[PDB]
């Protein structure tokens, strides 16, 4: 299962 | 910007035996950027029913794809893979050699 | 033994040709098990291995929701990088990201990874300690500072050491038939005259899994590294792999050459000889 949070460069 | 030329291998999934169902593969790898055109040819003509794997890449970031189609080899039918990419001035045709 | 879970994301800008392309694929070891393609009709994370099809709708809806957030994030990133490198709106560019975890032969967390590339070059990577960043250039150092200030590494560390490996262990058990297996290479040699005084011996390894294999030729027990044509290991399209290694040999000398095959699925390394 993939990461459940995201963040931009 | 970075441009890496595709390696091309054209081959069957199983050993070619005339009259026996198989898959014809063209594996393109080591390339960048990801935009690539790949055709499978039967006696020089494009095969219509061709699928490919989902775009993925290697530890070095270069891309790889498997293009494939069901086929039944015969003694006479010739197969090839035709690839174009930003790194190629003209399409590269690689012939299927049933022992490669 | 050891196992890995890895996710690979590719985002490609398509100026004037609509939204960027976004492709996500997930692997356990050398077996792909999921995909997402921005250009596909479903707009869902999709199974690509039989064992994952048994996960329920909560899994698929969740992976779909999360992968769409990844997609949106990379859509933003493409704009950000264009800005950082002062690039034209007209060109196509590529962001890649990979992350995942390894467990050792004890199935405990061994190594975590989380890294990005822009137009095929390293951009930023989480170091092996899962606490610090490697920034490849000036632009990346901006991201690094931003992620340091937002404590991104800590949040990633918790996934890579915890949830990542928990997923991996779940998949290993659920897909035990597909994942905890080896398929030993089926091997053979071919012989083809290239002239009246030369022949190519080609050593074939077929239908093996995992992909890792070593094919070597020896002449009188001496490795012929510099004289062997070795092709890249290639997928059969059925979940197995193929590779060959060839040497061109003086006709009459076939008996001198041995091919050696090492693969996890083998009881003992194999030696093949022509004749």
């Amino acid at each position: 299962g993939i990461l459940g949070f995201v963040f931009t460069l | 910007m970075i441009q890496r030329t595709p390696k091309i291998q054209v081959y069957s999934r199983h050993p070619a035996e005339n009259g026996k169902s198989n898959f014809l593969n063209c594996y393109v790898s080591g390339f960048h950027p990801s935009d690539i055109e790949v055709d499978l040819l039967k006696n020089g003509e494009r095969i219509e029913k061709v699928e490919h794997s989902d775009l993925s890449f290697s530890k070095d970031w270069s891309f790889y794809l498997l293009y494939y189609t069901e086929f039944t080899p015969t003694e006479k039918d010739e197969y090839a893979c035709r690839v174009n990419h930003v790194t190629l001035s003209q399409p590269k045709i690689v012939k299927w050699d049933r022992d490669m | 033994g050891s196992h890995s879970m890895r996710y690979f994301f590719t985002s490609v800008s398509r100026p004037g040709r609509g939204e960027p392309r976004f492709i996500a694929v997930g692997y356990v070891d050398d077996t792909q098990f999921v995909r997402f393609d921005s250009d596909a009709a479903s707009q869902r994370m999709e199974p690509r291995a039989p064992w994952i099809e048994q996960e329920g709708p909560e899994y698929w809806d969740g992976e779909t929701r999360k992968v769409k957030a990844h997609s949106q994030t990379h859509r933003v990133d493409l704009g950000t990088l264009r800005g950082y490198y002062n690039q034209s709106e007209a060109g196509s560019h590529t962001v890649q990201r990979m992350y995942g975890c390894d467990v050792g032969s004890d199935w405990r967390f061994l190594r975590g990874y989380h890294q990005y590339a822009y137009d095929g070059k390293d951009y930023i990577a989480l170091k092996e300690d899962l606490r610090s960043w490697t920034a490849a250039d000036m632009a990346a150092q901006t991201t690094k500072h931003k992620w340091e200030a937002a404590h991104v590494a800590e949040q990633l560390r918790a996934y890579l050491e915890g949830t990542c490996v928990e997923w991996l262990r779940r998949y290993l058990e659920n897909g035990k038939e597909t994942l905890q297996r080896t398929d030993a290479p089926k091997t053979h040699m071919t012989h083809h005259a290239v002239s009246d005084h030369e022949a190519t011996l080609r050593c074939w390894a077929l239908s093996f899994y995992p992909a890792e294999i070593t094919l070597t030729w020896q002449r009188d027990g001496e490795d012929q590294t510099q004289d062997t044509e070795l092709v890249e290991t290639r997928p059969a399209g059925d979940g197995t792999f193929q590779k060959w290694a060839a040497v061109v040999v003086p006709s009459g000398q076939e008996q001198r050459y041995t091919c050696h095959v090492q693969h996890e699925g083998l009881p003992k390394p194999l030696t093949l000889r022509w004749e």
